DNA sequence: AAAAAAAAA
């Protein structure tokens, strides 16, 4: 709630945390099931903060930076055991994050060589290690979110999108959604964001006075821990009243996503298929300038987003409204409003 | 105990050096320093060894040298004027003679004229070299302000002006002198370097060229051609008189009290008298002001 | 300087100049040297020493050598219109290092090439061992080793003639132009002294006659006659 | 869609003319075809399909794994560190089907390895006095893209593969897959993909009387028959080569300059006619096979535009 | 906290050169920093005399006495007492803002953002020193640090004004210094002829009348003010007095 | 510094392409044995031929002839194409020709063969001018 | 086996 704007970024994050279902076939091998989001923008536009929020609110996630990591040790390492005296593999950065989400900062500043590891993993969600007589395929079906800044200090709107991004096209084509953020100078928005940020910094922890700094505390009183339906104490979530629309607390949202990721596996119908194919054809043959080229992968992204939105409303079938909202989100992420 | 190799100046060209072991008893501890060429007078002795016999298969014995006298021979190769373990030590009568001859009128002129007696002219260069190798006084204000007390000298001019001969004489007469030249010196070679010890297997500090110049003079030839990355690593040595390293988990600061004397050549090989100094050399103000 | 990967060698390897100590180094094709050697040579030549300080090892190696080199003019053929500086690509400080220059040209004259081909053929088949030198190799080595054991000196008239010659050589070249001709330094006087001493050694005389000074001056002057022509 | 590439793969699975000629001159029955196309054309998916359906298929790439190129799999393997080694060898290079994605990615070592494997040449790289050469006889499958990732209106050899032209001339068939935005084709592609997704299975929209194991048996059956050549087509192939050299007379017209002169073009068309006699026909080589090979070459060049 | 020292390209700042190519740091790294000080050398011989006297006295023969008096008259405190005081203040106090201070901060941020937009629009290139929300957070932290000096639980206008002054110094010194970087100059000559022709030495005209006439002609308002203050900067024969109304020609 | 150089230029013509097509198709549808190797060994190590005085005149005449071509009716100082490398080329080639056929002294045919062989390569060394 | 510093291309 403390991040102003970035509405569709929040919507994409919500769809990503509880993405679509994985499809497997006896003849079609494997179909990717989750969604990846990449953000590029000029400095001080709240990308690292949103990434930290996603790290905090996710059920399972691993924090990683581009410069402080090495691709060889990021997937698997060979070390000797002190007791037995043999050598055994150690899980890497994203192997620990299997079925989770991996967040990487300074993505463009990472060494090019290590990027091949991502090229290995994001391709088929499986890393294969073959070194010192060890032959094993390790499963890693994680989703990766990255944030990188353009080559220049600030984004150039009048320049080619390709020359503004240091990353090669091969990896950029894999990411489903590309988001560009700029801090356009406008006195109205400057005043609004200024009063919002000043509101944020005037906050006091409950039950604690303002004259002394924040002090550490002890653990919970219990070493081990553990009327119905009439309370709605932490259900409604509107802890403080500042706007007419509702708001929900974080733990209930985590409970909601936990329930949704397990109890619901939706299926699609022909009504959404018609909208998907129609909007794909219209987007492909509009013949106007666009930020990124499209291909058959974008339609598969639309299908995965439609499945994710069929999951978000707790329904077993895909409604055409999900196709419409997915098309609108894609059109924003590729054209802009 | 210390390992003694062969001096590269006396080894046959293209061959390999020979190693021996030297043992230092009391009053000889820490006299020698790594990287410093020395001359040791000692006693040759032999002792039994087991593994050495095992590897060679013959009754071979190990040999060591126990030191009895050490004489430093770094830089000052001129070793014919006088004898002794050290040539920079004075007796009481020599102190008396110093005091007797230090009071006569116009001793500054005699000192200046007695330096490099085989070079004609260049009085200003001789005066500058004397003032640079005599040095000043470092200042410490309340233990909280530091003022450098050594003088740097830069030489510049046309070829065939015997700058290198002056540098050689300065190296000969100084107590602690180190000679570097052209591109043959790197940025990390002049300053301190970090190295992994092959035996104990952890990072350690290796004394650089400037560290050997403490209480002494560091001489550089062909200063202009030296690459900028190899030239920007001595700013602290000139001004701050300290070397700081933060590498491989080691955070230490090394003191360095050295005077830098450099020689170079202008653009085009000759000095254009009708142009300012800014258009004669490619050096900038941060290096020129020091 | 070479060191083993994670190895405690930190040893130096000797270049051709280092191996040629107390001898003659014969470098061929001087033109395509690189910057490091191109700036190390004019320190190795004049000061007869090489100094290095890299990666924690410092040393001053002895490089007492007598160098002889060959080169090819830029463009292939020597252009008689221009001078030595115009044709060669070497730097001005390197030229001052050398003590003598020899420029040799080929031509299309029919009288010379026939003699050259005949002499090549004769040595190839007819008289492959029957060449006619005035003295044998062993006699040459004996005389050279006998003459190397002499140290000539200089007399009063030799000094006066030498200073007069140096003054004349400094004056006449500086009369040409300013900021375009700069070729005579004290190194030229030292070269005259060395060449006179060598010529005195050749005749096995403990003293030096001004005729030797005149011959050395003639050599150094025709080194400048060539650059004019 | 993409019937041409599937037909080329089928003709590849049988193999060209082989087992030498008179006097011992070397001829290789393996066909070397390269696939050109922008990202997002499922050439990698088709490569995975052909690798899965071919028992001898192997997939490699530029680095990622180091013990795959220029070295065998038995390096420093035994507990005694006996250093068992053959020297210069590849992965199952004998009668194998090497498949590579991102054929512009690999470093100089693997590129030199391919330059060593050109035209069934043995691998003779030695390190410690070993000369146990591996008799490499394999077909080459290469999929790559121009480093710009898209086609350009300018001169087409400027894109090519960003690889030396000597390697390019080695290959038998070059096929280009250019993504052209069209409503009447992208509509069908989208409908087929979404119908595949809807059923969560292979759709009944397809109509194939043959099955993967069925053709797995039939490829071996057709390779067993092994027809031999016929003489009456020599004049036809000679005049075809003459008109190909006539085309080379116009290679300076440029903008699709790939129509260059090479005797390996004649060798490849002979091999493709042999394969077009091998795949279905009995011990007989027909002129229609030469005609079909010529049409395949023309269609392969046609995608340049 | 990071305290970094750096030198611009070409040694001295070389003010005649554009500010864009005197600093090689990217936009991203400069944003994290929030107090950028450009110390330039100057020559007027009075500050030079003062500095020479200061250094000459600070030579150890004299300073060893004078500084002692600074600890005897209570004008300064020793280093260790300052260390104890700073650790005590860091442990104890942690101030907080007030709504009036928040309003003043918001207004100041909007003002500086608009001024940056004006300078960018005139210059027609991206500014080498950016202004973002990080700068607003920086000013907030400066106000809080100023309030932390006196152990005040609440930060008020007295600290906010000084923090704003410090930020104004560190902004006008580096970011908004000579944004012009030195219609083109064809009008510049055309104006300067008119003032000499129509306005003799010693007389004066109102600013409003000159602006009116030159907006009536092709000159317009934007062109006039820039070279008006330029000719004032030249100060050879143009002087301002009596607020911004009297254009005196010296 | 090479002794010789050979250039191959495959250009599109009807006749040569037809001939290559026929020849390659016929191959697709008088040679000794290691005898060659032992003959070569015998020539290498038993045979040591020398040049005679008669061939010297022809060698000098050939050198002059390639010298005379190197200049023309203009004072432009045309390129010097007759180098001593050519001389070593012809002497070595003529001696090697006498090495073949197990002879002991050279004949004229050797020197004409050598000069023709070198000048055939030189005649194809010209650029677009001349 | 894997990380980090140095000289040469
Ligand atoms: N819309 C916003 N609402 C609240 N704070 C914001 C907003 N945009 C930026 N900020 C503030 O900008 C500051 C910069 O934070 P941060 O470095 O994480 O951002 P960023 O855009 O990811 O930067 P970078 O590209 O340098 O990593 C934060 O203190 C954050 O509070
Ligand atoms: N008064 C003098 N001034 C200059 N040179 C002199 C003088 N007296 C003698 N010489 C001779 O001049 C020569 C100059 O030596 P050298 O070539 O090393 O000098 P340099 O031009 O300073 O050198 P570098 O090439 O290192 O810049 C020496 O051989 C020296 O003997
Ligand atoms: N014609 C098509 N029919 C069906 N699926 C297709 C088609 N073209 C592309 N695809 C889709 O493309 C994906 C695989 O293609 P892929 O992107 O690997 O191709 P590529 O050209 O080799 O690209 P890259 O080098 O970027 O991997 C699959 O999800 C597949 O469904
Ligand atoms: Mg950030
Ligand atoms: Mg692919």
């Amino acid at each position: 709630p403390s991040i102003y704007g970035h509405d569709h970024i929040k919507k994409a994050i919500l769809l990503m945390l509880m993405g679509g279902v994985e499809k497997n076939l006896e003849n079609g091998s494997h179909l990717r099931g989750d969604i990846n989001i990449l953000m590029v923008g000029d400095p001080s536009t709240a990308k690292s903060q949103l990434l930290r929020f996603v790290l905090n609110t996710a059920s399972l996630a691993i924090a990683t930076t581009g410069r402080g990591s090495s691709g060889v040790g990021l997937t698997a390492a060979v070390t000797t055991d002190r007791e037995t005296g043999e050598r055994r593999l150690e899980a890497g950065a994203m192997v620990l994050a299997d079925r989770g989400v991996v967040c990487i900062d300074e993505f463009d500043k990472m060494t090019d060589v290590d990027r091949v590891a991502i090229h290995e993993v994001m391709e088929q969600q499986t890393v294969t290690i073959a070194k010192a007589g060890i032959h094993t395929t390790l499963n890693a079906r994680c989703s990766v979110i990255a944030a990188a800044n353009p080559v220049f200090g600030q984004y150039d709107v009048n320049r080619d999108p390709h020359q503004n991004i240091a990353l090669p096209d091969s990896l950029l084509s894999r990411f489903d959604l590309l988001f560009v953020v700029t801090d356009d100078i406008n006195e109205i928005r400057d005043r609004s964001i200024s009063e919002h940020v000043l509101r944020t910094h005037r906050y006091l922890p409950p039950g604690y006075l303002e004259g002394e700094p924040v002090r550490e505390r002890l653990n919970l009183s219990l070493a081990v821990g553990e009327q119905a339906g009439a309370k709605l104490a932490k259900n409604k979530g509107n802890y403080n009243g500042t706007e007419i629309p509702k708001l929900v607390t974080i733990p209930f949202l985590r409970k909601y996503v936990q329930y949704a990721k397990e109890r619901v596996i939706p299926q699609l119908t022909q009504e959404a298929i018609n909208v998907i194919v129609k909007n794909y054809t219209d987007l492909r043959n509009d013949d106007n300038t666009k930020k990124s080229p499209i291909t058959a992968r974008t339609l598969e992204t639309l299908i995965r987003l439609a499945t994710a939105h069929a999951k978000v409303r707790l329904s077993k079938t895909v409604n055409k409204v999900d196709a419409k909202v997915a098309a609108n989100l894609l059109r924003f992420a590729l054209l802009g409003e | 105990r210390v390992t003694l190799q062969e001096a590269p100046g006396t080894v046959p060209p293209g061959r390999l050096p020979r190693h021996r072991e030297v043992i230092l008893l009391a009053d000889l501890v820490d006299v020698s320093k790594p990287g410093e060429e020395v001359e040791v007078t000692g006693i040759y002795k032999n002792n039994y060894d087991g593994n050495l016999n095992a590897k060679n298969g013959f009754p071979v014995f190990a040999t060591i040298i126990e030191a009895n006298s050490i004489k430093r021979r770094e830089g000052n190769t001129a070793n014919e004027g006088e004898e002794g373990l050290d040539v920079f030590s004075w007796t009481e009568e020599e102190e008396r003679e110093f005091r007797k001859i230090s009071r006569d009128r116009g001793i500054i002129d005699k000192i200046i004229s007695s330096m490099a007696p085989s070079i004609y002219g260049h009085r200003d260069i001789k005066t500058a070299v004397a003032c640079s190798l005599f040095g000043g006084v470092p200042k410490n204000v309340n233990g909280k302000h530091s003022i450098r007390g050594d003088i740097n000298v830069l030489l510049l001019g046309d070829p065939g002006t015997a700058k290198s001969q002056i540098l050689k004489y300065v190296e000969k007469t100084a107590h602690r002198a180190v000679f570097a030249t052209g591109q043959g010196a790197s940025a990390v070679g002049l300053t301190a370097s970090v190295r992994k010890d092959p035996i104990t297997k952890e990072w350690t500090l290796e004394g650089g060229a400037l560290v050997l110049a403490d209480k002494g003079v560091c001489l550089i030839d062909e200063f202009d051609k030296m690459n900028d990355q190899d030239r920007t690593s001595i700013h602290e040595a000139m001004e701050q008189q300290s070397i700081s390293i933060s590498k491989a988990g080691i955070v230490t600061t090394l003191q360095a009290r050295c005077s830098i004397i450099a020689a170079a050549n202008p653009n085009g090989g000759r000095y254009n008298s009708t142009l300012p100094l800014a258009q004669n050399v490619s050096l900038t103000e941060p290096i020129l002001s020091r | 300087v070479v060191r083993d990967e994670e190895g405690g060698d930190y040893t130096i390897e000797a270049g051709a100049l280092m191996l040629a100590d107390n001898g003659i180094c014969c470098i061929d094709e001087f033109d395509k040297m690189d910057i490091s050697d191109q700036v190390a040579i004019h320190e190795a030549m004049e000061q007869q020493t090489i100094s290095i300080a890299k990666a924690g090892i410092h040393a001053t190696l002895n490089a007492r050598t007598s160098i002889l080199a060959a080169a090819n003019p830029v463009g292939g053929r020597y252009n008689r219109k221009l001078s030595l500086r115009g044709n060669l690509n070497m730097t001005a400080p390197i030229m001052s290092r050398f003590d003598l220059f020899f420029v040799i040209l080929d031509d299309c004259n029919e009288k010379i090439d026939t003699e050259l081909a005949s002499h090549i053929v004769d040595l190839h088949m007819k008289r492959d061992e029957a060449i006619e030198p005035p003295f044998s190799a062993e006699q040459l080595r004996r005389y050279i080793k006998y003459a190397r054991t002499f140290k000539p000196i200089l007399t009063k008239e030799a000094r006066s003639y030498l200073v007069e010659k140096y003054k004349e050589l400094r004056k006449d070249d500086a009369q040409g132009f300013s900021r375009s001709s700069y070729r005579i330094t004290v190194r030229q006087l030292e070269s005259m002294i060395r060449l006179s001493e060598a010529i005195a050694r050749a005749n096995c005389v403990d003293e030096i006659t001004p005729s030797f000074i005149a011959e050395a001056y003639d050599l150094l002057r025709q080194s400048i006659i060539r650059v004019d022509v | 869609g993409n019937l041409d590439v599937k037909k080329a793969l089928l003709l590849l699975l049988v193999g060209g003319v082989d087992k030498r000629v008179g006097d011992g001159m070397k001829i290789r029955g393996d066909i070397n075809v390269c696939l050109m196309g922008d990202p997002g054309v499922a050439k990698s998916q088709l490569l995975k399909a052909i690798c899965k359906i071919s028992p001898r298929g192997v997939y490699t790439t530029g680095k990622g794994s180091s013990g795959v190129g220029l070295t065998a799999a038995v390096m420093k393997d035994p507990v005694t560190d006996e250093m068992i080694l053959e020297g210069g060898a590849l992965v199952l290079a004998d009668n194998g089907i090497c498949c590579i994605d991102e054929f512009d990615k690999m470093d100089e070592s693997d590129r030199t390895a391919i330059h060593e494997v050109m035209e069934q040449q043995t691998i003779s790289i030695s390190k410690a006095g070993i000369n146990t050469t591996l008799n490499a006889r394999t077909s080459i499958l290469a999929a790559a893209n121009p480093l710009y990732g898209r086609y350009n209106p300018r001169l087409s050899p400027l894109d090519n593969i960003n690889l030396p032209a000597a390697l390019l001339s080695r290959f038998d068939i070059l096929f280009l897959m250019l993504d052209i935005p069209s409503r009447d084709d992208d509509e069908k592609l989208a409908e087929h993909v979404t119908y595949v997704h809807m059923h969560n299975k292979q759709p009944d929209l397809d109509f194939t009387p043959v099955e993967p194991s069925k053709m797995r048996e039939y490829i071996a059956y057709a390779k067993t028959k092994r027809p031999v050549m016929s003489e009456a087509v020599n004049d036809y192939v000679v005049q075809a080569y003459i008109r190909l050299r006539q085309d080379s007379k116009r290679e300076m017209d440029s903008k699709f300059s790939f129509g260059q002169a090479t005797p390996r073009t004649l060798l490849g068309i002979i091999r493709l006619s042999q394969a077009l006699a091998k795949l279905r026909l009995a011990d007989m080589v027909d002129i229609d096979d030469v005609e079909e090979a010529l049409r395949l070459v023309r269609v392969s060049k046609e995608s340049l535009y | 906290s990071v305290l970094a020292a750096a030198n611009p390209i070409y040694g001295r700042y070389d003010d005649l050169k554009s500010p864009g190519d005197n600093i090689d740091f990217q936009t991203t790294i400069l944003s994290r920093f929030d107090m950028i000080f450009i110390v330039k050398d100057d020559h007027n011989e009075e500050r030079d005399i003062s500095i020479a006297n200061h250094v000459i006295n600070i030579h150890t023969g004299n300073a060893n006495a004078m500084q002692n008096q600074q600890e005897e008259n209570g004008s300064e405190i020793s280093i260790e007492k300052m260390k104890r005081y700073i650790t005590y203040c860091r442990l104890k106090c942690a101030p907080r803002l007030s709504p009036q201070a928040a309003e003043k901060l918001s207004s100041n941020f909007v003002t500086i953002r608009k001024q940056l937009l004006i300078n960018e629009l005139e210059s027609t290139e991206r500014s080498s020193i950016p202004i973002t929300i990080r700068q607003l957070e920086a000013i907030i932290r400066i106000t809080e640090s100023l309030a932390k000096l006196e152990l005040s639980p609440i930060a008020q206008e007295r600290h906010v004004d000084e923090a704003i002054r410090l930020f104004q110094a560190s902004t006008m010194d580096a970011a908004s210094q000579d944004p012009i970087g030195g219609t083109s100059l064809s009008e510049i000559r055309r104006f300067e002829q008119e003032l000499k022709r129509r306005l003799p030495i010693g007389w004066s005209t109102s600013y409003q009348t000159l602006r009116r006439e030159f907006v009536d002609t092709h000159r317009f308002s934007q062109l006039a003010l820039d070279k008006a203050l330029y000719a004032l900067e030249k100060h050879e024969t143009i002087q301002l007095r009596h607020q911004g109304q009297n254009i005196y020609r010296s | 510094r090479f002794d010789l150089v050979y250039l191959v230029l495959d250009k599109v013509d009807e006749k040569n392409d037809r001939e290559l097509a026929k020849h390659l198709t016929n191959l697709y549808l008088v040679l000794p044995v290691e005898f060659l190797t032992m003959y070569i060994s015998y020539a290498k190590e038993h045979i040591h031929p020398i040049i005679t005085e008669a061939a010297k005149t022809e060698l000098v005449r050939a050198y002059v002839g390639m010298r005379k071509m190197g200049d023309d009716s203009r004072s432009d100082e045309k390129r010097i194409t007759a180098t001593t490398r050519q001389l070593e080329s012809m002497i070595r080639l003529a001696e090697a020709h006498a090495k073949m056929k197990l002879k002991n002294v050279v004949e004229l045919e050797d020197v004409q063969e050598a000069v023709r062989l070198i000048r055939s390569a030189i005649k194809d060394y010209a650029t677009d001018p001349k």
